[PDB]
C-alpha cells in the first residue's frame, strides 16, 4: 500500500501526472516526420546512432508495416512499439478475417487508442509511453494520417512532426508545402525538414531512412527506402 | 482457481465451434468421406544391444523421436503424426533442458499419459523402442493407453501372420543381420499373405543410426 | 490500483478525486446547447492548427442513435470510450423495445455509468461532463447535462467547458422561449462567441430535427459571424 | 453437397492446378454454377479447398489471417512447408468435428542459392495426413475416377503448354472447370467448357 | 495515506466520519410520522432559472407504499433509492405482501456499510429519510452513513437543518391530525427557506393511511396547503 | 443451485452475443470434457501435494500461482505469463493448449474490462 | 416460408410468403440501401434478424460510415455460424443490397452457412418450383417491371401446384439509390 | 494491489531499468561477431573459489539446432529466459514444422521482457541477452535489453568495459572476415579487458557455422585456438 | 472460508430461490422428457383454458372459462393497471413469467418515469420465453392493452413467438373460437354484442363458468 506509485490518479489541477511524463519521453526521442502528397504517403525518420556497427541493411527501427494498406512509425520507446504494432497488426487481421474487408485507418487508430486508454484509466499500470504517425490509403476518403498519443487523443494531419525538434519540423512544413505536391516534391520537402530538424546542411544519407505507400493500377505497394535511392534523392536535393 | 480461468482463457487449445452443425448435418442422413486409415503390418523385436523395427508402406511409417529412439504407427495417419510430433518434441526440449541422452521410459509414461486421457477416441497405435542407458527397450503401446515390455512385438491388420513367425524363428543374442532378416521374414510375409508398398528397416543403436526406405 | 479506492472522502466530506476531474473538465473546450419547440441546435468550440491540421477527423457532435445526441468537454479519449459505451447501451435499449432510445434513460445512464466510475476501485472519474440531447418517448426535445461527480439535471440552455459561467449568465439573461431555426442557431453562436475568439474555423454548429442532425454548412456561419461583428460595433 | 474434384500436375519448373466449379444444397439441387475453391494464398502458394463451400470459405479466410500474420510479422517471404504444416495444426485443432474440406497445397521450393525453383505437392485427409508426393496428386470426393487419368496420362517433365493440355484432357460435381498453370515468372488462368 | 477501513484512535473509523460530513451539505427536507402518514416534504433548490423542475426532484418513490427524501451525494443516492426499489419489488415478488419500511431500512443500511470487506470501495455518503405505511401504521426512518438507523417522530435533513429540528422539538405534540402535520411541516420550511414559500419552490409526497399510494402533491394542493398558514 | 441468478437485471437479449442452447446446464460432450481437460489435472495434483505433505502445500501452491498470474498486462493484449509457467512447472512441457491457436470479436475493450475484473 | 430475390442491372428485388397474413417478422431494412430476409422459427428469426440489424446499427453509428453490402454479407455469414453453434435450428439467409464500390448485388446463404453470390436465390418449401422458372425466363439487361411479373408469374405457379389460396407476398425494391415496399396479392 | 514499481518518473528516462543497465555495466563481458561463414559468440567465465566445476557453469547455451545464445548478467533470469525461449522454439516447430527464424525469437523474448517491465508488481531483468543464430535469410546476432529493445547488431560487447571493448572490436572489425580470423579478433577483444592472465577454463566460445549444428567449442579446441 | 474449500477439495467432500436447478444427467435439457419415459403421474400438469381475446370500436373483450383437477382457477393476471396477461398451456409457467414480467415493468416504470408500452412488454416477455426455449416450457399468453400508440393485442408464445394483430385465442379448441370468430367478427361493435360474441364463442369452445374482461383506455372493469 505504501509502496503504491498511484499512476490513475490526477494532478492537483486538472491532469495525469504520468501521462505528462509519457510525453516527455515522446519529446526525448528521434524526430519521426509525416506528409500527405497527391499520389501517395511519405513518412521518414530519423535514425538515432546507437554506433558505426549497426547492421544498416535492413533494420529500420522506426516505420513499421502493420498490414498490406498499413503502416506506422514511432516516436518513443521501440519495445513498447513492438508490442502496440503486434497488436494493431492482430486487430487489423482479424478484421479483415472477419469483415473480409481491408482496415480503415479511423477504426486501428481508435483501436491503438483504446489500448492506450485503457492503460491510462484501468488498473495500476504505467501508460504506454510511444506516439504514432499511423497513415494509409483506404477507399472511403482516400489517403489519410493520424497522430495518436499516451493520453488516448487522436487527430487527422496533412503534415506533421513528433520528437525532438518537433516545433522546427512543423514550422517548416507550415511554410513549404502544397495540395497538388508530386511524390518527388514530397520526398525533398521530407528531406529538408529533416536536415532543418537534424540543424545539419547536407543530410548524412546513413542518418535517415524513408518509406511511403503508391496506390498505382488500383492496388496499394508500400516502398521502403534504402541508401542507393535516399544518397540519389540527397543528390538531387542539394542541386535544387 | 481463478488463475487457471486466466490460464485457458489467453492460451489457446481445441476449438469447438462446429459441433451442432456436424450433429444437424449427420442426423439428416449424408454419408461423408472417410478417414485415411493407414494401419499395416508393422513390428520390432529386441535383438544384441539395439532395437529393429519394421514397417511397410509412400507413407514412411518410420518415425523419429530421438537419436536413439523410433518408433512405428498403425491407425488414423493424422493422429499417429501429431502425436510422434509431439512426443519427438516434447523430448527434445527436455534434453535441451536436462541435458541428458533420452529414456525409453520417459517417452513410453509420457504417450501411456496421453493415450490414457482420451479413451479409444484416439486410434492410436504405436511400437516404440530404443536403446538408452538400461540396455534395449521395445514397448507394444495400444490405443487405451497400456504398455508394455515385450521381447518382440507385431501390430497392424495383418499382425497376425508377423506374430507368428516372430514366434517361430526368435531366439536370443540375435546378430543385427539374422535381426534384419528375420523383421523380413515377418513384413514381407504379412504384405504378401494379408491384403503394401516397401518394407523399412532402421537398426535403433544407442549412437549412429541408420535408416534404410528402400529396404525392400 | 487493482481493488483500490482511488477516490476517497476527504476530512470536509469531499472527494477530492471528483474535485479534480471537475477542474479537468473546466479546463476543456465549450460547448453550448439550445432547445426550442421540437429541435435542439448544439455547438462546439473547434481548435485546430491551420494549413497542417485535418477538421474532418476532429468531430464533437457525434450522433449516439437515430434521435439522442451528445456533446462533451474535456478528455477526448474518455468520451470516445464512454462514447462506445452508451452507443451500446443505446442499442441493448432499442434491441429490448424495438423503439428509439428516448433522452432520460441514456441520461440517467450515463450519470449511472460515471457514478460508478466515482465509487468503483481501480478506476478513476471520467473526466468530462457530456450533456445529451433528444427527444423522449413522448417526442418533446429535451436536454440533460451529467458531470464526473454523476449529477444529472434536465436543461433549458446549458453550457460547459471553459469559461462556462459567463455563457450560462449570458443565456439566462438572453433566452426566449419557442424560437425559430435562425434564431437559435445565431443565440448558440454568439453564445459560444461570447467567451471565444470571433472566427468562422472555431465553430461547428449543427441542427439537430427528429429527422436528424444536419451540420450547418460554412457559408452560413460566414454570413452569421460576419453579422455578429457587425452588430458588436 | 458442393461436392467437386481438384486436381494438379508437376513437370520441368512448372506446377498446374485445376478444380471444378459447382456449389449445391440439399444433395442434388444446384444453386450456383460459379464458386471459387482454387485460392492464391501467395504467388507461390495457391490451395485448393473442395467440399462444402462454408468450410471452403472459412478454412480459406483462415488461412489468409495466419498468413498475413506471418508475412507482416516476419517481414519476408514465406515458405510452402510452413503453409502446409499452418494447415495441418489448423485441421488438426478441429480433430473432433474437422473442417469437410479435402484440401490440396502446391507450392514452390525457393532454394536460396540465386534462388532455384521447384516443384511441391501435398495431399490432405480430414485430419491432416501430409504426403510429400512430388509427383501427381489427386484429391476429391471423386477422386477415385480421377486417379486413373491421373496414372495413366503421367510423363514427367513436360513443356508448359504441354501440362496445360494434360490436365486439361484428363479433367455432385461438375458444371464447368478452371486450370491455372503455375510457371515461376508468370501465371496463366483459363476455363474449359 | 491510510486505507479505506482504519479505526481512529478514538474507535471511530475516519471514511464513516468523514462520510457524516458530506450529509449535512445539502437541501433541506423535513418530515412528520403522524398517524395518519408521513408528509415527507424538501427544499427544491433552484441552481438558476434556466432548470426545467421536472427532471431535478429529490422526493422519490421505492415503492407505492414508501417514499424518502435524498441529501448530500446525489448520484451515491438514486443508487441507494433503485437498489432499494429493486430489493422491493423482489420481495414483492417472493412473498405476497408488501415490503415493510423496517426491512427496506435495512436492505438500505446493509447497502450503506458494504464498503469494508466483510465490489463497493467507499462508503455511501448519503443520509436518507426514508417514510412509509404498512401493516402496523405508519413509519419514518433514518440511515446516516454510519448504520446506526433510527426511527423518527419527525425529522429534518440537510443544510441547516438544527433550526428545523429545534422547531421540531419545539412544535411536534401527539395525536397530530394530517392537517396540522402539513401546515407543521411548511411552517418549520419556512422558518428555514432562505428565500419565500412560493407555490412551485417545494416538493411534498403523502403516503395516507387509507389509501396507502405515493401521492406527490400537485401544484393546486401546494398552493392550497400554503394558503392555509398562519401569520 | 444452477443457471446463474434472476435479479430483474432486464437485460436479457444482447447486441454482442446469443445464448447457447444448453445456457449454463452443460450437457457432458467432447467440448465439456475438453474444458474441464486442466482443471481437473490440477485438482489431482493439489489433492497429491495436500494428501501425501499437507494442506499448507496446496495453501502456498495456490497463493503462488494467482499472485504470479495477479501480475499481468491488462486484458486485450495477451500475456506471457512466463512465472506462472515456472510455478507450476509447465515450461518443461508443450500441450495441446500451448500451441494451435483461436481467433477472437464484437465486445469493445471496455467491456472486456468490465466483464473481466467486475466494474 | 418461400423467399425468391433477384438481382441484375440496376434492380434488386426480393419477395417472400406474408403468412395472420401480414408477417412483418421477414424483412428487416438496415439503415441505409441495405435490408435482410430471413427464414424460419417466428422467434429464430426475430431474434438473428434482430441481433444482425442492431450489430449493423451498432458499427455504423460507432464508425459514421455505411457498412458495405459484401462486409454485410460475410458478417451475417459469420454470425449465422456462430448462432447455429448457439442454437440448433434453421435459419434462411438472403443478404442484398447496394454499394458504390459494385453497384447492385444479392446474396443466398442457407442454414450452413453456405454462402454465395447468385443472380437468382430460393428458399424454403417453394425452392425448388420458382428455381425452374428464375432459370428459364431470367435475362441480361432486364428492367424491374418484368422481374416483377416473372414474381407474379411464380407466386401464380405457387398457387396452381398447391392447394393454398388467398396467398399473398410482399416485395421489397431496391434502384436509384431509393427502396420501394409492396403488397402484392394473387 | 497491483501497481506498476517501474513507473514513468520526472524528466521521463523510465529510472527503474536504468538500474538494470547499471547491473549490465558490472557484468562479466560476453560479445559475438557475425562472421561471413558463421556467428560466433564469445564470453568471460570467472573462476571466483578455483573448486568449480567448470562444465556445470554454463553461459554460452543452445535453444535450437542453429540458434545459440549468451548473456551477461544474473544466472537465474538467464535460465528462465533460455527456458521460455527454448518452449517457444518448439511451438514455433509444432506450429510450422521448421527451426524458428532468429527475429521471431529475439520479437517473443522482447515482448516477454517488455511485459515484465510493465506488468505490475514485477522489476525488471537484469540481463542483455545476445541472440545468435543461422537460417536460410543468413547469419543473425540480436541483443535484447532490460528494456526490451532489439538491435540487429554485428559485432557487440556487453559487460564491464564494454565502450572500451566495442570501440576495440571496431578498430580490428570488416564486414569480410573468416571464421578463424572473427575467433581470434574474440579472443583479442577478451583478453584485452581481464585485469589479469586469460588461459584455459576463464572463457567459453560458442559458434554457429554456415551449415553446422551451433557447437561449443571444447576446452582444447579453446586452448588451441589461443595459440 | 479458504481452509475448507481446500479440506473439502482434498477430501473429496463437497441456494438461493430464484436460482434454477438441472439434473445432472448427460443431456438436463431433455431430462424431462426421459422423465416422461418413465412415468406420467408427476407430470399431469394443471393446464390452462382456452382464452379468447380481441379488439373492438370502443376498447378490448378477453374471455377465458374455468377448467384446469380445478375448475375455478384464475386465467387472467394484472401485469400493469393497463396491460392484462392471459393464461393458456402449462399453468405455472405462464403464471411465474407473468408475475415476473410485472415486476420488471414495475421496476422499469419506477426508474424510467413513463407507463410502458404493450410491443415492449410482449418482448421482454418473449425474450425470456425463448432464453429457456429447449429446456421444456410451455406457456400460452395474449398480451392486451393500451399504449401511447394506441390499443395492442401481441400474442407471444414459448418459442418466441411475438405476432401483432387484431384477432387472437390460444389453448386447447382454439380452432372452433377461431371458426366461430371468423363466422362474425366486426370491428364496429357494440360492447354487449361484443361480450355476447365472447361468450358464445367460448361456450362453443368448451362444448365439442366464463369469466369476461373489458379493457379501456383508462384501465379495466370485471364484469
Amino acid at each position: 500500500r505504501r509502496y503504491d506509485s498511484r499512476t490513475t490518479t490526477f494532478s492537483p489541477e486538472g491532469r495525469l501526472y504520468q501521462v505528462e511524463y509519457a510525453l516527455e519521453a515522446i519529446n526525448n526521442a528521434s524526430i519521426t516526420i509525416g506528409l500527405i502528397t497527391k499520389d501517395g504517403v511519405i513518412l521518414g525518420a530519423d535514425k538515432v546512432f546507437i554506433s558505426k556497427l549497426i547492421d544498416k541493411a535492413n533494420n529500420y527501427e522506426k516505420i513499421y508495416k502493420i498490414d498490406k494498406h498499413i503502416f506506422c512509425g514511432v516516436a518513443g520507446l521501440n519495445a513498447d512499439a513492438n508490442i502496440l504494432i503486434n497488436q494493431s497488426r492482430l486487430y487489423a487481421q482479424r478484421y479483415l478475417y472477419n469483415y473480409n474487408e481491408v482496415q480503415p485507418v479511423s477504426q486501428l487508430v481508435v483501436q491503438i487508442c483504446d489500448i492506450k486508454q485503457s492503460y491510462t484509466q484501468y488498473g495500476g499500470l504505467r501508460p504506454y509511453g510511444v506516439s504514432f504517425l499511423i497513415g494509409g490509403y483506404d477507399t472511403k476518403d482516400g489517403y489519410q494520417l493520424y497522430h495518436t498519443d499516451p493520453s488516448g487523443n487522436y487527430s487527422g494531419w496533412f503534415a506533421t512532426a513528433i520528437g525532438t525538434n518537433n516545433l522546427t519540423a512543423s514550422s517548416v512544413l507550415k511554410q513549404e508545402w502544397k495540395n497538388d505536391m508530386t511524390l518527388e516534391e514530397g520526398l525533398l520537402l521530407a528531406l529538408k525538414t529533416l536536415a532543418k530538424s537534424t540543424d545539419t546542411e547536407i543530410p548524412k544519407s546513413e542518418k535517415i531512412e524513408l518509406a511511403y505507400l503508391t496506390n498505382k493500377d488500383g492496388e496499394v505497394y508500400q516502398k521502403y527506402l534504402t541508401e542507393k535511392e535516399i544518397e540519389e534523392l540527397i543528390k538531387l536535393y542539394t542541386q535544387k | 482457481l481463478e488463475y487457471i480461468n486466466i490460464l485457458k482463457e489467453e492460451n489457446g487449445g481445441y476449438n469447438f465451434d462446429n459441433l451442432k452443425r456436424n450433429e444437424i448435418l449427420k442426423e439428416k442422413g449424408v454419408k461423408f468421406p472417410q478417414f485415411r486409415k493407414t494401419g499395416t503390418t508393422i513390428c520390432g523385436l529386441v535383438c544384441q544391444n539395439a532395437v529393429i523395427l519394421g514397417a511397410d508402406t509412400n507413407c514412411s511409417k518410420l518415425h523419429y523421436i530421438s537419436k536413439n529412439i523410433w518408433c512405428a504407427g498403425a491407425g488414423v495417419a493424422g493422429d499417429l503424426e501429431h502425436t510422434t510430433l509431439w512426443l519427438q518434441h516434447n523430448v527434445e526440449l527436455h534434453r535441451l533442458n536436462t541435458n541428458t541422452q533420452p529414456r525409453v521410459s520417459m517417452c513410453v509414461s509420457r504417450l501411456t499419459q496421453e493415450l490414457f486421457k482420451y479413451q479409444g477416441y484416439k486410434v492410436c497405435a504405436i511400437v516404440l523402442g530404443g536403446v538408452d542407458v538400461n540396455g534395449p527397450q521395445l514397448y507394444g503401446i495400444h490405443p487405451h493407453g497400456s504398455s508394455c515390455l515385450l521381447p518382440f512385438t507385431a501390430l497392424g491388420s495383418g499382425s497376425l501372420n508377423a506374430m507368428a513367425v516372430l514366434e517361430a524363428k526368435y531366439r536370443d543374442n540375435m546378430t543385427i543381420e539374422e535381426g534384419k532378416n528375420l523383421v523380413c521374414e515377418a513384413i514381407c510375409a504379412g504384405i504378401f499373405n494379408d491384403l503394401g508398398g516397401n518394407v523399412d528397416i532402421c537398426v535403433i543403436t544407442k549412437d549412429s543410426y541408420q535408416h534404410i526406405r528402400p529396404y525392400k | 490500483s487493482y481493488d483500490r479506492a482511488i477516490t476517497v472522502f476527504s476530512p470536509d466530506g469531499h472527494l477530492l478525486q471528483v474535485e479534480h476531474a471537475l477542474e479537468a473538465v473546466k479546463k476543456g473546450g465549450c460547448a453550448v446547447a439550445i432547445k426550442s419547440s421540437n429541435f435542439a441546435v448544439l455547438a462546439v468550440e473547434k481548435k485546430n492548427i491551420p494549413k497542417l491540421q485535418n477538421p474532418k477527423t476532429t468531430e464533437k457532435l457525434i450522433k449516439l442513435d437515430e434521435h439522442n445526441c451528445l456533446a462533451f468537454a474535456g478528455l477526448n479519449a474518455d468520451a470516445r470510450v464512454l462514447v462506445n459505451k452508451t452507443r451500446l447501451e443505446c442499442q441493448r435499449y432499442y434491441l429490448n423495445m424495438d423503439e428509439p432510445a428516448p433522452v432520460d434513460y441514456i441520461a440517467k445512464y450515463v450519470a449511472k455509468v460515471q457514478q460508478k466510475f466515482t465509487h468503483r476501485g481501480g478506476v478513476r472519474p471520467f473526466g468530462i461532463a457530456t450533456l445529451i440531447a433528444g427527444f423522449k418517448n413522448n417526442k418533446e426535445i429535451c436536454i440533460y447535462q451529467t458531470e464526473p461527480s454523476g449529477i444529472y439535471a434536465a436543461w433549458k440552455a446549458q453550457a460547459i467547458g471553459k469559461n462556462a459561467k459567463i455563457v450560462q449568465e449570458f443565456l439566462e439573461k438572453n433566452y426566449q422561449e419557442n424560437m425559430e431555426q435562425k434564431d437559435c442557431i445565431f443565440l448558440a453562436l454568439k453564445a459560444i462567441f461570447e467567451v471565444v475568439e470571433l472566427s468562422s474555423k472555431n465553430v461547428e454548429v449543427a441542427l439537430l430535427t427528429e429527422k436528424d442532425l444536419t451540420f450547418i454548412e460554412e457559408q452560413e456561419i460566414n454570413s452569421m459571424v460576419e453579422l455578429i461583428d457587425q452588430e458588436r460595433t | 453437397y458442393n461436392g467437386g474434384c481438384v486436381l494438379g500436375m508437376s513437370g520441368s519448373n512448372c506446377v498446374a492446378i485445376a478444380c471444378d466449379l459447382r456449389l449445391g444444397a440439399n444433395t442434388f439441387t444446384t444453386v450456383s454454377t460459379k464458386f471459387s475453391k482454387i485460392f492464391k494464398m501467395n504467388n507461390n502458394v495457391y490451395v485448393g479447398l473442395s467440399g462444402l463451400a462454408t468450410d471452403i470459405q472459412t478454412l480459406y479466410e483462415i488461412l489468409r489471417y495466419r498468413v498475413n500474420l506471418y508475412e507482416v510479422r516476419q517481414d519476408a517471404e514465406m515458405d510452402v512447408e510452413c503453409f502446409a504444416n499452418m494447415l495441418s495444426s489448423i485441421l488438426y485443432s478441429n480433430r473432433f468435428s474437422p473442417y469437410f474440406v479435402n484440401p490440396i497445397v502446391v507450392g514452390f521450393k525457393l532454394k536460396h542459392y540465386k534462388v532455384n525453383y521447384e516443384p511441391y505437392l501435398t495431399a490432405y485427409d480430414l485430419i491432416g495426413a501430409k504426403c510429400e508426393t512430388r509427383d501427381f496428386v489427386v484429391n476429391g470426393v471423386t477422386s477415385e475416377q480421377l486417379f486413373g487419368m491421373c496414372e495413366s496420362l503421367y510423363v514427367k517433365d513436360q513443356d508448359e503448354n504441354g501440362l496445360f493440355e494434360t490436365i486439361s484432357q484428363c479433367l455432385i460435381s461438375g458444371w464447368g472447370a478452371e486450370v491455372l498453370v503455375l510457371t515461376p515468372e508468370k501465371i496463366i488462368k483459363k476455363k474449359l467448357k | 495515506d491510510r486505507g479505506v477501513n482504519t479505526f481512529s484512535p478514538e474507535g471511530r473509523l475516519f471514511q464513516v466520519e468523514y462520510a457524516l460530513g458530506a450529509i449535512k451539505l445539502g437541501s433541506t427536507a423535513v418530515g412528520i410520522c403522524v398517524n395518519d402518514g408521513v408528509i415527507l416534504a424538501s427544499e427544491r433548490r433552484i441552481s438558476s432559472t434556466l432548470i426545467e423542475k421536472d427532471s431535478v426532484e429529490k422526493l422519490l418513490s421505492i415503492d407505492d407504499h414508501i417514499g424518502c427524501a435524498m441529501s448530500g451525494l446525489m448520484a451515491d443516492a438514486r443508487t441507494l433509492i433503485d437498489y432499494a426499489r429493486v430489493e422491493c419489488n423482489h420481495y414483492k415478488f417472493i412473498y405476497n405482501e408488501n415490503i415493510n419500511i423496517k426491512s427496506c431500512v435495512e436492505l438500505i443500511s446493509e447497502l450503506a456499510l458494504d464498503f469494508s470487506n466483510l465490489i463497493m470501495s467507499r462508503p455511501f455518503g448519503v443520509a436518507l429519510l426514508i417514510g412509509g405505511v404498512d401493516k402496523n401504521g405508519p413509519c419514518l426512518w433514518y440511515t446516516e452513513p454510519s448504520g446506526t438507523n433510527t426511527r423518527f417522530s419527525a425529522a429534518s435533513i440537510g443544510s441547516a437543518q438544527e433550526g428545523a429540528e429545534l422547531l421540531l422539538q419545539e412544535n411536534y405534540k401527539k395525536d397530530m391530525t394530517f392537517e396540522q402535520a402539513e401546515i407543521l411541516a411548511l411552517t418549520v420550511l419556512r422558518q428555514v427557506m432562505e428565500d419565500k414559500l412560493s407555490t412551485s419552490n417545494v416538493e411534498i409526497c403523502a403516503i395516507k393511511k387509507s389509501d396507502q399510494t405515493f401521492y406527490k402533491y400537485n401544484t393546486d394542493d401546494i398552493s392550497r396547503i400554503i394558503d392555509v398558514l398562519p401569520s | 443451485n444452477y443457471l446463474e441468478k434472476l435479479n430483474f437485471d432486464f437485460k436479457v437479449k444482447d447486441v454482442v452475443s446469443i445464448r447457447d442452447i444448453n445456457l449454463e446446464g452443460k450437457e457432458k460432450n467432447i467440448e465439456t470434457f475438453h474444458d474441464t481437460i486442466l482443471l481437473n489435472e490440477e485438482k489431482n495434483f493439489l489433492k497429491r501435494t495436500g494428501l501425501i505433505y499437507g494442506s499448507q502445500e496446496v495453501y502456498k501452491n495456490i497463493l503462488d500461482r494467482e499472485i504470479v498470474s495477479l501480475s499481468r498486462r491488462l486484458p486485450g493484449i495477451k500475456s506471457s505469463l512466463l512465472s506462472l509457467d515456472i510455478v507450476r512447472n509447465t515450461i518443461d512441457r508443450i500441450d495441446s493448449y500451448e500451441y494451435m491457436e483461436k481467433i477472437d470479436p464484437l465486445e469493445p475493450l471496455s467491456e472486456i474490462i468490465e466483464k473481466k475484473m467486475n466494474i | 416460408d418461400t423467399l425468391i430475390g433477384l438481382r441484375g442491372n440496376n434492380f434488386v428485388v426480393l419477395a417472400a410468403d406474408t403468412y395472420k397474413n401480414d408477417d412483418n417478422t421477414k424483412f428487416y431494412d438496415i439503415h441505409g440501401n441495405k435490408c435482410l430476409l430471413l427464414g424460419g422459427s417466428i422467434g429464430d428469426r426475430l431474434q438473428f434478424g434482430e441481433f444482425i440489424r442492431k450489430n449493423v446499427h451498432l458499427y455504423q453509428y460507432q464508425n459514421n460510415t455505411d457498412m458495405f453490402v459484401k462486409s454485410f454479407a460475410f458478417f451475417t455469414r459469420k454470425n449465422l455460424a456462430y448462432y447455429l453453434r448457439r442454437n440448433p435450428f434453421e435459419v434462411n439467409c438472403l443478404i442484398a443490397g447496394y454499394d458504390k464500390k459494385d453497384g447492385y448485388q444479392l446474396y443466398w446463404c442457407d442454414y450452413l452457412s453456405n454462402m454465395d453470390s447468385v443472380n437468382k436465390g430460393a428458399h424454403g418449401y417453394g425452392a425448388y418450383l420458382v428455381s425452374a422458372i428464375l432459370d428459364k425466363y431470367y435475362h441480361e439487361n432486364l428492367t424491374v417491371d418484368e422481374a416483377l411479373d416473372i414474381f407474379k408469374l411464380c407466386f401464380e405457379e405457387l398457387k396452381k401446384r398447391f392447394l393454398l389460396t388467398q396467398i399473398n407476398y410482399e416485395l421489397r425494391i431496391m434502384y436509384d439509390n431509393k427502396v420501394e415496399t409492396q403488397y402484392v396479392t394473387v | 494491489y497491483s501497481f506498476s514499481l517501474t513507473t514513468f518518473s520526472p524528466t521521463g528516462k523510465l529510472v527503474q531499468i536504468e538500474y538494470a543497465l547499471n547491473r549490465v555495466s558490472s557484468s562479466s563481458p560476453a560479445l559475438g561477431i557475425r562472421a561471413k561463414n558463421g556467428v560466433i559468440i564469445a564470453t568471460e567465465k570467472k573462476s571466483p573459489n578455483e573448486l568449480i566445476e567448470e562444465n556445470s557453469i554454463f553461459k554460452i547455451q543452445q535453444i535450437s539446432e542453429h540458434i545459440g545464445i549468451v548473456y551477461a548478467g544474473m544466472p537465474g533470469d538467464f535460465r528462465v529466459l533460455l527456458k521460455r525461449a527454448r518452449k517457444e522454439a518448439i511451438r514455433y516447430s509444432l506450429q510450422y514444422g521448421s527451426e524458428i527464424l532468429v527475429k521471431e525469437l529475439v520479437k517473443i523474448i522482447a515482448s516477454i521482457v517488455q511485459e515484465f517491465t510493465q506488468t505490475g508488481g514485477v522489476r525488471p531483468f537484469g540481463l542483455s541477452l545476445l541472440i545468435c543464430g543461422v537460417d536460410v535469410y543468413g547469419y543473425h546476432l540480436y541483443q535484447i535489453d532490460p528494456s526490451g529493445c532489439y538491435f540487429n547488431w554485428m559485432a557487440t560487447c556487453v559487460g564491464k568495459d564494454y565502450q572500451n571493448n566495442m570501440s576495440f572490436l571496431e578498430k580490428r572489425y570488416n564486414k569480410d572476415i573468416e571464421i578463424e580470423d572473427a575467433i581470434h579478433t574474440a579472443i583479442l577483444t577478451l583478453k584485452e579487458s581481464y585485469e589479469g592472465v586469460l588461459n584455459e577454463k576463464n572463457i567459453e566460445i560458442g559458434v554457429a557455422y554456415d551449415n553446422k549444428p551451433f557447437k561449443i567449442l571444447t576446452q582444447n579446441e579453446i586452448k588451441d585456438y589461443l595459440i | 472460508s479458504f481452509m475448507n474449500e481446500i479440506d473439502n477439495l482434498i477430501n473429496d467432500v463437497e441456494n438461493d430461490e430464484l436460482e434454477f436447478c438441472v439434473a445432472p444427467v448427460n443431456v438436463p435439457r431433455n431430462f424431462i422428457k426421459y422423465a416422461q419415459t418413465q412415468n406420467k403421474k408427476l407430470f399431469d400438469f394443471h393446464k390452462g383454458t382456452t382464452t379468447l381475446a380481441f379488439k373492438f370500436k370502443d376498447g378490448i373483450i378477453v374471455a377465458v372459462d374455468s377448467r384446469a383437477s380445478s375448475q375455478n382457477v384464475e386465467k387472467i393476471i394484472e401485469i400493469n393497471k393497463n396491460i392484462l396477461g392471459t393464461m393458456a398451456g402449462g399453468a405455472a409457467d405462464c403464471l411465474y413469467w407473468e408475475k415476473y414480467l410485472g415486476k420488471i415493468i414495475k421496476i422499469y416504470e419506477l426508474r424510467n418515469n413513463e407507463k410502458i408500452s404493450v410491443r415492449a412488454a410482449s418482448t421482454i416477455l418473449s425474450n425470456i420465453l425463448y432464453q429457456y426455449k429447449g429446456y421444456g416450457l410451455c406457456c400460452g399468453i395474449i398480451l392486451s392493452g393500451y399504449d401511447h400508440t394506441g390499443f395492442n393485442m401481441f400474442y407471444v408464445d414459448d418459442s418466441g413467438k411475438k405476432v401483432e394483430g387484431n384477432l387472437f385465442s390460444c389453448g386447447s379448441g382454439s380452432t372452433y373460437a377461431y371458426s366461430i370468430l371468423d363466422s362474425a367478427y366486426d370491428y364496429n361493435l357494440n360492447l354487449d354484442q361484443a361480450v355476447e360474441l365472447a361468450r358464445n364463442a367460448i361456450y362453443h369452445a368448451t362444448f365439442r363458468k366464463v369469466r369476461v374482461f373489458h379493457i379501456h383506455k383508462n384501465g379495466y372493469d370485471k364484469i
